[PDB]
C-alpha cells in the first residue's frame, strides 16, 4: 500500500530534504561546457624531414 | 612573509601542505557529521523536537 506517508508527514520531509542537499552540493562540482565529447577523438602523429 | 620585498610570494608543500588543507574542513565534516544524524532521527521519532 501507499497510505504510509499520510499519517508520517516527517518522514516525507526528510527525503526531500536529503535530495535538496545532495545536489545543492553538486552544482558547483559539475563542468559547464557547451556540448560533451560527441565529435570522435583524434590523434596526429606530426612528422619531420626537411 | 608579510614584511619581505613585494613581489615575492611563498607556498606551502610536503607534510605542510596536507596539514593547512586539513584544517579548512573540519568545520564542514563536523556540520554534516551533525545534520546527517539530525535528519536520520526525525525518520523514526515522528517528529522534530525529539
Ligand atoms: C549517495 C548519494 C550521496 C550524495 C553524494 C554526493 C554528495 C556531494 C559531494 O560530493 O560532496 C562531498 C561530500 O560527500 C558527502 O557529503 C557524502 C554524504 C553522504 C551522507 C550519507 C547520508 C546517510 C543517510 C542514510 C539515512 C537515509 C534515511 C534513512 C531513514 C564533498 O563535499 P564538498 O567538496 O562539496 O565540500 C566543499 C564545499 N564547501
Amino acid at each position: 500500500m501507499s497510505q504510509f506517508f499520510i499519517r508520517r508527514p516527517v518522514f516525507a520531509w526528510v527525503i526531500a530534504i536529503f535530495i535538496i542537499i545532495f545536489g545543492l552540493l553538486s552544482i558547483p562540482k559539475l563542468p559547464i561546457a557547451r556540448f560533451p565529447s560527441v565529435a570522435p577523438p583524434q590523434v596526429n602523429i606530426s612528422a619531420t624531414y626537411p | 612573509i608579510a614584511k619581505l620585498p613585494k613581489g615575492i610570494g611563498y607556498e606551502w608543500t610536503g607534510i605542510s601542505l596536507q596539514e593547512k588543507q586539513s584544517e579548512s574542513q573540519m568545520a564542514f565534516l563536523l556540520g554534516l557529521s551533525m545534520l546527517v544524524v539530525f535528519l536520520v532521527l526525525a525518520a523514526l521519532y515522528e517528529s522534530w523536537a525529539i
